[PDB]
């Protein structure tokens, strides 16, 4: 049993700045015979498979940008990223191969950027859903930062909280923003009892909520 | 080009068995140890086991977490790696990756497959309903226009969504599925110049492998 531990669990760094993260092993990974530390680093970008960055603690794999440097020895190892780029958003894992293999628990790197307001769009239920007796209303809140955001649904001017589900994307690898979807699902019978459907987004970028609405009579 | 492609993932009941495969090309297969690694949704990688290269007699080793229950094997004539899993439980639900491992010298996993997702559950396979998301009575004259597709009520994961067969990749956001009442729902938005829709077609392409569902949904104004 070789226990691998990483720190921090997560952090956010602005483009251009330095990133430092740590990996500890419960026993030395320095192989006596070869005089090398059997410790590798992997980068896993959102939605992708892990990719090899560094092995033998400090050897940078071909094709990996030189801003990535592995260091350390024995029980303590460090991955340093200089001049971090938006595309470096990922979970970083260390892995020992001294005795079988074991991964650390990962360090999640987020990218800090300037606050950005969401672009909000609303969509009424499709006729192909209504035909089956259901009515989902969808709101997209796209390209905002930071991740914290509030969405309220109002139906004929009254807030409704039940039947609402939200889902955030991972941070974008190009512009470092988030997006979120909010979907309000009703029955057709209830949908047909009301006219105005509104999604309201409140984000730190404005004291004014962004309001998008449609009226059933206008469909 | 080195390629590793896993197959065999899907829905299986607790207590059941499932065998995964990993087809490889672009390197001398027998020269390499091969590993399996898994990852529960949103959690860490976990090394499962390896099978050694020809020089080391193709012998196997396993993590204590699966030793006695999972078996690794390899077809050295076709360059395919296998993982047999038995007595599956919910904790085994994960993306399974094959990885190229040691060649007798280098200490690294050089290459990884795309992964195959295994779901251990008693719930039944349900294909998605796919609904178009077109603007209602909005201005539309807002320079850009955002369209979407709602992929509702399916099980198990995953689904794939593309737009115009992958030709539209910029300005696409596919929102992670959320589970409710034993069913997943996700949505995908795409943002394009208003000068291109509806004058040009925009179609979402949805697949749900568990039900072999293939859907192409044209977003039509209305
Ligand atoms: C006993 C020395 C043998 O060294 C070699 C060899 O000359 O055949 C070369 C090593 O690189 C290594 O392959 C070993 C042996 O096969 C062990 O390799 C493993 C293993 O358990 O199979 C795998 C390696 O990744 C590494 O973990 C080593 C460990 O450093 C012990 O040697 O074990 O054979
Ligand atoms: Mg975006
Ligand atoms: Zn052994």
């Amino acid at each position: 049993d070789i226990v691998m531990s990483q720190s921090p669990s997560s952090l956010a760094v602005s483009a251009g700045e330095k990133v430092t993260m740590s990996c500890k092993s419960s026993q030395s990974l320095l192989n006596s015979r070869t005089r090398k530390n059997y410790l590798a680093w992997y980068q896993q970008k959102p939605g992708q498979s892990p990719k090899l960055l560094i092995y033998w603690a400090s050897t940078r794999e071909s094709g990996v940008p030189d801003r990535f440097t592995g260091s350390g020895s024995g029980t303590d190892f460090t991955l340093t990223i200089t001049s971090v780029q938006a595309e470096d958003l990922a979970v970083y894992y260390c892995k020992q191969s001294y005795n079988l293999r074991t991964f650390g628990g990962g360090t999640k790197l987020e990218i800090k950027r300037a606050d950005a307001a969401p672009t909000v769009s609303i969509f009424p239920p499709s006729s192909e859903q209504l035909t089956s007796g259901g009515a989902s209303v969808v709101c997209f809140l796209n390209n905002f930062y930071p991740k914290d955001i509030n969405v309220k649904w109002k139906i004929d001017g009254s807030e409704r909280q039940n039947g609402v589900l939200n889902s955030w994307t991972d941070q974008d690898s190009k512009d470092s923003t988030y997006s979120m979807s909010s979907t309000l699902t009703l029955t057709k019978d209830e949908y047909e009892r009301h006219n105005s459907y509104t999604c309201e987004a409140t984000h730190k970028t404005s004291t004014s909520p962004i309001v998008k609405s449609f009226n059933r009579n206008e469909c | 080009e080195v390629k590793l492609v896993e197959s065999g993932g899907g829905l299986v009941q607790s207590g059941g068995s499932l065998r995964l495969s990993c087809a490889t090309s672009g390197f001398t297969f027998t020269d390499y140890y091969m590993s399996w690694v898994r990852q529960p949704p949103g959690k860490a990688l976990e090394w499962l086991g390896f099978i050694r290269n020809k020089a080391n007699g193709y012998t196997t080793e396993y993590s204590p977490s699966v030793k006695g229950r999972f078996t690794i094997s390899r077809d050295n004539s076709q360059s395919i790696l296998y993982l047999q899993m038995n007595t599956l439980r919910a904790e085994d639900s994960a993306t399974y990756y094959c990885a190229r491992d040691h060649d007798g010298y280098y200490e690294r996993f050089s290459y990884w497959g795309q992964g195959t997702l295994v779901t251990v559950s008693a719930a039944k396979t349900t294909p998605p309903s796919v609904y178009p998301l077109a603007p209602g009575s909005a201005a539309q004259t807002n320079s850009m226009v955002t369209l979407g597709c709602l992929v509702k009520g399916y099980f198990p994961e995953p689904v794939t969504v593309t737009w115009n067969s992958g030709s539209l990749s910029s300005g696409v956001h596919t929102f992670p599925a959320v589970l409710q009442s034993d069913l997943y729902t996700l949505s995908s938005s795409v943002t394009v110049p208003s000068s291109t829709w509806p004058s040009e077609t925009v179609t979402c392409n949805v697949a749900h492998p568990a039900s072999s569902t293939k859907v192409d949904k044209k977003i039509v104004p209305r």
